[PDB]
This record gives structure tokens, sequence and C-alpha cells, in this order.
């Protein structure tokens, strides 16, 4: 039971980026998977989620139409994809399987930091 | 849109000592789906509590959960020394999941 | 993985007892448990169901107000208080792990036999009625029967007519004494285990549900009725 | 010559009720005084009796220990008193004099309706397995449908084996997710309110009674099972 | 004429249980009453009797020394002390009026369960094989799950001496085993193979998983 | 590489046992000891095991509550107590060192049997398969012959007490339809259902009462 | 597109019908035709097919040699002449246009019964033997019963043991008589229409079929057997 994070780094504003979960250890293709980020020195910030075929993917205000989460079930891979990225997403980038009533973010990712500067 | 609230900012303790740490919703959190977590420097962030009173397998019982509707308490009953980090507590009742913003125990 | 059952057997009317669940194996505070029963040869029925500090115990309509579902997660046990216990609770209790997204009841207990029963049974005296249902016109011949498991002693058998909303009215007492007031077109026959009320021809005012009834011993029984449409 | 019933009501399961019938126009303190009563659409059945001073009160099995009988000749009533009160109680209870051998029952209550619920109507989503029974032989394919009278939300439905005298076995869950320890020969399909479980080459060991559940709300439900013999 | 029976239920092994059966409608003081069980798709089994008293009390060789029947003719009620219980006493018992040649068993109470009580099945196959000296002997395991790590063994048993080890680990020849023995298999399906049968070679043979803590042994196939 | 057992013998039910191996030629301290029993005529059965200490026994539940495993590493000795024991505990009783993934049980003990401890009635047929209205007969054979005729037929249905038919052989109890019938005598006694009902299909019980051990036989379906 | 058949009825063993059936609505010279029929309570059965005339016409063994199909394009009529006809072609005969993989049987006739007997309104002696089958052990005893539809004059009623490979023995006869070499242990018994042949103790050579034959009419029948295993 491990998600195992990859991506990330330094990139100039407007630039993009992909990052990627590896799950293993629990049936990937019924669980919710989110990422959460956390500014430097900030507080943890819910980003985006995405459940089974039929259900509605969400993001937050601060990424809604710039980034895509999406899920390869074959693979067990969670994907982040992040479009026009601005110095304000400059962040640690987390990726997590929500279990709602039976443990929340019960298992997390590492993380990765994603930087935007010029 | 349900806010957290927690407090205090900062608790600064000594080992044996109890801290008590408070959430607080500007809602109801439904059906009490509040979480805490501990994170270290340099670390992800790991559950200790969900459901606002359930201890998540292998943490220990010195961590315990309480409250409902928009008031919760963490209590940690014995400080350790590897307790020592920031804490923040997580309503997932609705669609919009959000984060207190932490409160760090020195 | 596992749920260790203990309680349960035979009670009376109106009794209580208390079943307990024993989990081992697997985070028991953190699970929601529910009890699941099943009637004897019929199917599967939720009961109750608890979990975590917080959330609300729920109940099945059959058993609100009746039974008690509760937990002690210092000895991992899970419990069920059943009070005022009739013949329809009899049935398997199961204790169950529910897992939800995560294998539903994926864990059972191995089920215990709760039983509430008086004495019975037993000796008492089968009426059958026959046919269920007569369709007929008016001016036709109704012939009923009822048969009787065992002999039913100085023919104390009844008939009574029964028009819906409305009390049963008597029609024959004795197998053929005809009551006051009852049209002569109304008559009863018959001895030992065979009994047979005739209506000689029908009136739009006979058509109603008929039961035949003995009365020769402490238990009275009913037969289950023969409707005239 | 009349009985004048009063009482009766809806009540909670678990809740008590005290039924009166008020005697006039014969010799109350000599006769013997029978409760019958009546589940809405089915027949007759026979409660309780009483009689004079040397009290020789009887019940019928389903009420004894819970239901209490008696008489006040000063003011020529009956009473019943119910308690433990169940659904299986829901019936119109009815007064009667008991005449034996000199008329049966010849003189009813008009009878009053008890009814006893928690306020049960139904939102519970009802499921419904088809068919009932299957015949095979070992080799064949066996497909069991189950359906839903609503929707199932997030396909949270589960299918459940079960053997005689022993607890059920998780099959599939999630609608069409394989349980650990389950061959590949069971496979569950099927969303909203189509499901479908398949066991593709039936064993000898396969031969049991199969019931679907959902688990999508707060009132679980259960299909009614479908045996393969 | 009724006997009205109370008590039962689900116990682990070793616990107790007391059974109670009250009668009416006859004179109990003067009649023999008995306790009969039947356990689940079994027949029915006689369990113990009293009488007046005159009281040489009767019980089984199943249960004499654990078990205790006793009456109280005040209360019109019989009893039946239950203690030291194994699974081999999970059965619905029965009180019953015995009236001899005036109706034998003609009062029955109708039954409580006592069930004492709390894996992986083995299945061999076939039951018995009847071959002769030089032909082969083919042994089939089908376990009802997966053995994890191949941890399956097959042991020999001739009539009256202990089992020998003759594969473990699915594959391993065990020590001094003759290689005419062989193993194979995976998951839920193994197999023994005895190339050419040697006139010794003709006993019981058990297949055996130990991939688990509860370990179970299959039926054994008799090779005459 | 040894196993040396002990104990045993024949015991009233009820009463108690105890079973030693003594072990030699490996290092026994460490070693996971199990017991392993065999009814007569049956299979291999596993009972109990022991292992090193911060480690828990393990009981079937056939023996939890009763049996007590345990070990004196200083004495190379495996113990098993048996309390409470019933006739169904009867089987010959192995001790064995488990290897695991390193030989499974590959030392046995030679095995010790502990042994705890009429008419016999036998029906015919096992099964029959009828129609309403045919006649059912049915059979009672016993090893001796039953004195006085005390001989009685029950009717069984799923999930009910028994219900007498006839006793005395030939005797038909009160409330019974008379298409009941017993006959025969000795050894040899019969039960005819002159024509059947769709409630008549049950099982069928013959008893004997004619002595200090009543027996019944084994049952005959009637479906 | 209709197929517009004629013919059949009662008609006496050996004797000789001829069916028709017209087709309008399709290109009869080109298409395939067959005919099927379909016993008293039975299943489908092809009978004969007929094609182009370069084609051979084919026939099951049930009719070769007997029945000839036959068509007539300028009538677009197809034939099936049936001689020497037997109560075993007994059936509802259909014809029926074969399209292969454009249809299969894509269009019937409506079918014409076709009865094939010699007797009156009133049935043969009808024996019924039960059980089917008796599994029994040596030295136990079996108990056969034959049941007739009608009374058995002058109980003219024979059993007879019938083992694998061989011929019928006699071992009863008139009911009760013991035939020549047969063991005391065989007895029959009974009158009219209920009859029984009883083992008294059977052995290993007595397991086989057993036969009851009522021959007190010039319609001779048997039971069905009963089977000792």
């Amino acid at each position: 039971v491990q998600l195992v994070e990859s991506g990330g780094g330094l990139v100039q504003p407007g630039g993009s980026l992909r990052l990627s979960c590896a799950a293993s250890g629990f049936t990937f293709r019924n669980s919710a998977m989110h990422w959460v980020r956390q500014a430097p020195g900030k507080g943890l910030e819910w980003v985006s989620s995405i459940w089974y075929s039929g259900s509605n993917t969400y993001y937050a205000d601060s990424v809604k139409g710039r980034f895509t989460i999406s899920r390869d079930n074959s693979k067990n891979t969670l994907y982040l994809q992040m479009n026009s990225l601005t110095a304000e997403d400059t962040a640690v980038y987390y990726c997590a399987r929500f279990a709602g009533g039976w443990g929340a973010y019960d298992v997390w990712g590492q993380g990765t930091l994603v930087t935007v500067s010029s | 849109d349900i806010v957290l609230t927690q407090s205090p900012a900062t608790l600064s303790l000594s080992p044996g000592e109890r801290a008590t740490l408070s959430c607080r919703a500007s809602q109801s959190v439904s059906s009490n789906y509040l979480a805490w977590y501990q994170q270290k420097p340099g670390q992800a962030p790991r559950l200790l509590i969900y459901d606002s009173s359930s201890r998540a397998t292998g943490v220990p019982a010195r961590f315990s959960g309480s409250g409902s509707g928009t008031d919760f308490t963490l209590t940690i009953s014995s400080l350790e020394p590897e307790d020592f980090a920031v804490y923040y507590c997580h309503q997932y009742s609705d669609i919009s999941p959000t984060f207190g913003q932490g409160t760090k125990v020195e | 993985v596992q749920l260790v059952e203990s309680g349960g057997g035979l009670v009376q009317p109106g009794g209580s007892l208390r079943l307990s669940c024993a989990a081992s194996g697997f985070t028991f505070r953190n699970s929601a448990m529910h009890w699941v029963r099943q009637a004897p040869g019929k199917g599967l029925e939720w009961v109750s169901s608890i979990w975590y500090s917080g959330s609300n115990t729920y109940y099945a309509d059959s058993v609100k107000g009746r039974f008690t579902i509760s937990r002690d997660n210092s000895k991992n046990t899970l419990y069920l208080q059943m009070n005022s216990l009739t013949a329809e609770d009899t049935a398997v209790y199961y204790c169950a792990r529910f897992a939800g997204g995560w294998g539903a009841y994926d864990v059972w207990g191995q089920g215990t036999l709760v039983t509430v029963s008086s004495g019975g049974g037993g000796s008492d005296i089968v009426l059958t009625q026959s046919p269920a249902t007569l369709s007929l016109s008016p001016g036709e011949r109704a012939t009923l029967s009822c048969r009787a498991s065992q002999s039913v002693s100085s023919n104390y058998l009844a008939w009574y007519q029964q028009k819906p909303g409305q009390a049963p009215r008597l029609l024959i007492y004795d197998s053929s004494s005809r009551a006051t007031g009852v049209p002569a077109r109304f008559s009863g026959s018959g001895s030992g285990t065979d009994f047979t009320l005739t209506i000689s021809s029908l009136e739009p005012e006979d058509f109603a549900v008929y039961y035949c009834h003995q009365y020769s011993d402490i238990s009275p029984t009913f037969g289950q009725g023969t409707k005239v449409e």
C-alpha cells in the first residue's frame, strides 16, 4: 500500500508540467484519487479529484481550466497535467487516496516540488 | 464553503504535558467527516484521526479526537519528543475539501 | 480476520436476550459493524448498524424501539440487546463487518439461532376451507367445505359471514343450527371432520367472506375463509 | 345485547395499549368473554379467553407473556392489556361473548384497529431476483438477475453465496469486483437498476442460494434469493 | 399436554449451558422424562433418562461425565446441565415424555439448537485406486483456495504406522524417498505420481497444506 | 532425530489423560511442535501447535477449552493435557516437528491410541421417491429380537420436532390417520402409508425401547 | 407471404393420406420446402426436404420408404404422400419454407393433425408401477405396486423379472399364483385395481427390472417397470 510519485521541478511561467502517481497494494481502479498542494510556508490546499467512470472530476477555482486530472487504470497511474503555470502554482504537490468515511486521506505520496519562476 | 479555523496557532509544551488542539468549522460538518493530520518538516502529511474520533491503524492511543457539528478537538495525552510538528484538521463532508491553517506544537 | 459470535437460544414471547460478537485480526474500533438476520427458510434481512463515535446508530423499522446495538471497543466486541421478542424475531442472527466500497459484508459471524416460542405446537385442530374462492351469480348455489384435522367433539362448529369493514356475523352454530334472524337459504351440515355450509340461492347481499370455527376445546381455531364473489 | 368497544390506534414497536369492551343487555357476570383479532387481508385468529370467579384465563401462543385479559364485573367491562407490541400485532381486535353450544360467538364488538409501526412506508430500494429457482447440471452456465426499483448509486451492489447451515460468503461487490479467493468462473456486471451474476461453468460445490445486496443508502436491502439446484 | 422448552444457543468449546423443560397437562411427578438430540443432518439419538426416585439415572457414553439430568417435581420442570461442551455436541436437543408400552415418546418438546463452534478444504481424487506392481499411480489434491508459497505436502501411511513424509513444498522429495515419487502443481491443483508401483507402495496417501494458521489434510486416497 | 511418545490408553468419558513426546537429535528449543490425531478409520486431523516464546499456541475448536499443549525446553519434551474427554476424541494421537518450507511434518512420533468408552436398527430403503396416492412401505430390521415388540415409528417434518405415529409395533397413536399402519415382530418391522398425501413426505424413524439403551434407526427420507 | 396447408385427419393404421401446402408471396420455384411434425406433447421433428430438381430429396429415418415429398411448381404447391401409416406417425405436420442463412424456417403453414388409430373412444387399461426405483441391500424386503386405471377382470395380472440383456421371466400370474421354479420369497397379492409384488428377502440375483402385465382383455398392456437396485 503506497503511492509512487514522479515529476515536478523548476520551469518558467506559462510553461507546462505533468505529474505522475503510481499506486500499489490496493484496488486502484475503484479508489478516488486526489491531488493536494502546499505552498512554501503555507497550509494544505485541495487541488483536484477523480473517481470512477460515470462520476464528475472536480477542480479548485485556482486551477480550473488549466489543470487536468486523469487516470490510467490499466497502469494503476494517476496524472496531473499542469498548463499555463504561474508563480502562484509554486508548491509541493501530493497525490493521495481518498477513503472518505473509511480513512479520509489515508495514503499520501511523498510530494514533489513545483517552482514557477523566471 | 466550510472554513476551518484552528486554535491556538502555536502551542509551546514540554514532553509529558497534554496538548489540546481545537478546530472550529464555519458550518456544521456533515456526518462528522473531519480528519486530523500530522506533518513533520520535509515530510508528507500522515493521518492521525478520521471521522472526528477514529484513530488510524498504527497511531498510538495517546492521540484521540472528539467533537461534532462545528467544534472538534484533538488531544495528545502525553507529548513525546516525536509529537512536535504541525497539525491540520480537514473536513471532507462536501465536494469542496478544506483544511485548517495548522497548529504548530513546539 | 474473524468474528466470534455467542449467545442466542430458545426464549419465550416478550423475553430478552443479548448477542455478542468478538472481533480479531482487524482494527475493530474503526469498522462499521452490522447485524443481519435470516428467518427459517427465508432471505437475509438487515437489522442494525453501528460505526464511529459521532455517527448515528441505525435500526430496521421492525426493531426500532425494541433492539439496541452497541459496541465496546476496549474488548473489540459488538452487542445486540433484543427486548420485547415475538415469534417474528425467530431467525439466525449474523454479525458482519461492513466495508462498503471495500468489500460490503466481507466478514461474517457464524450466526446463532434465536427462537422465540411459548411451547408450540401443537394439538390445535386445523380447519381447512375449500375452495378459497367461488365466482357465482345471484340465484346460484354456493357450497362451502370445512375439513378438520381431527374430529370436532359434539360437532361444535360454527360459520360466520364477514363483509368488508364489518364485524363477523354468526350464521350457523352447532354445525347445523341456523341462528336467529338468518334466512333459511343458509344451512349447515356434516359431522366429525367434514362440514358444509350451503347457500341455496345466492342473493346480492350474500357475497362475502365465510369462516368456519371450531370451539370443541380450549384452543379455538378458525378456517382461513372462503370468498364468495 | 351489545358490546361497546373502545381503544386502539397507532403505536410504535415495543409500545403498550389497553382495549376495553363494555357489555349491556345480558348477565355479563356469567358470560365467557374472548378477544379475537384479524390482520389486514387475513383471517380471524383467537387471542384470549376469560371466565368466572375461578379465573381460568387462556391465551394464544403468539401473545402468552405479552397480553393480559381481565374483567371488571362491577362495570360490566372486559379489558385487554397489550404489551411488547410488534408489527405482527397489527390487526382489528374484536371482543366477543362466547356462548358455546348456545351460540358460539353470538355477540361481537364492532372492532378497533391496532397498528404497530415506526413510520414504515418505504423509501427502501427493492431488489427483485429472477428466477426464484434454477435447475442446471455441472458444466452449464447459470445467469442470475437482480433488479432494483431505483437506481443504485455508485453501483454499490454485492452478491453472496449461502449453503445450508452456513453463513453467506461475499462473491462480488461494487457490482463487478471479484472478492478475494473467489474463482474466476464467478463474475458480476450491470449498472443502475439492472445487475447480473454469471457462473460460467457450474461446479458441484456451486449449487447454493445466491443473494444480491445494495448498500447505496442508509436502508440496506437484499434480494430475496435465487436457488441454483 | 405441553412441554415448554427453553435455553440453548451458541457457546465456545468447553463452555456451559443449561436446558429446561416445563411440563403441564399430566402427572409430571410420575412420568419418565428423557432427553433426545439430533445433530445437523444426522439421526435421532437418545441422551439421558430420569424416572421416579427410585432414581437410577441413565446417560449415553457421549455425555456421561459431562451432562447432568435432573428434575424438580414441585415445579414440573426437567433439567439438563451441559458442561465441557465440544463441537460434536452440536445438535438440536428435545425433551420427551416416555410412556413405554402406552405411547413410547408420545409428547415432545419443540427442541432447541445448541451449537459449539466458531478455512481451506482439501479434496483428493480418486478415493480408491486398484493397481498392480509396475503400473502408474496418479494422485490429485484440489484445494478450495490457492495454497500460498506452494506449501503443500504429501504423506504415505501404511496400516498401523505413523505417516511418513514423501514430498513437501509441492515439489521437494524428502530425504530417503525413492525417485519414483513425484509431486507437481500450483495454486489449487496438485498431483502426486508413483511412476511404477512396488508392492510396499500400496498404502493410504494424504495431501497437506501448511500455508496458514489452520493446517488441513485431504481425506486420503487408498491405493490397493 | 527422534520423537519418543508416551501416554494414552482407555478412559471413561469426561476423564483426563496426558500425552508426552521426548525429542532428540535436533535443537528442540527452537522447533515448532504440533499434535495431530486420526480417528479410527479416518483421515489426519491437526490438533494443536506450539512454538518459541513470544508466539501464540493454537488449538482446534474440537479441543479448545479442554486440551492444553505445553513444552519444557529444559527436558526436550512436548505435552498435551486432555481433559473432559468424549467418545469423539477417540483417535491415535501423533506428535510431529513442523519444519514449514523446510520439510513440513518431517518427523513423526509413532503415535498412541486414546480410546474413551447394544441393538442396531437398520431402515430400508434409505430414500423413497413417490407421488400422492401411491403406497410407501418402510422397513426396520433389528440386530436382535425386540422383546415385547416395543418398537415405535415417528414422523419428522423439516425443522420440527418428531411426531409419534405408531408404537408397540402396531398401535396407531391418537389422532393419526388410518392410512398409517405398522406390522412385524421380533427383528423385522414395517410401516405402510397406504395412500400418500403431500404432507406425508418427511423422514421416518423406527425406535426400539425394549431395553436400557434405546436406539433409533437412521431414518428414511420420503420425497 | 403465406403457406396454406390442407389435409390430415383420423385414419386407420396402414392407411394413406396426402398433405398439401399452397404457397403465395414468394418465388416458390426457387425455395427449398420442408415438412416438420410434432407429436402430441412432444418437440419439433424434421420429416423431409425438397429443393430444386438438380438436388436430392431427403427423408428422416422415421418416414424414409413410406413417405414421398413432391412439388408442382406450376401450382406453387408442396405435397407429402403418407403411405403405410402407423400410430407412431400421429403428430401435427407443418409445411415450412427453408431459407438457410437467410431465415431458417421463416414461413410456416398452420399445421394439420394426423392421428393414426383403430380404437374407439375408450382407453386401454393403463398400468402405473411405483416406485420407479428401489435401492435396497441383500436380505431386505422389496414391495412393488401396480395400479390399474380400470378394474382388471378375473385378476388376470402377471409379474415379470427382466435382467439386463435377457428375456423377461414369469414370476407371478393370476395376481397371486407363483410360477413353476420361482422361489417362495416372491409373492403377489391384490385385486381389482391394486396389486402388489413382494420379495421377502432380497438376494443379489433379484436385482432387475420388474414389470406388471394385465391380460384381462384383447388389448394387452404392461406397466412401465420398477428397477430394483
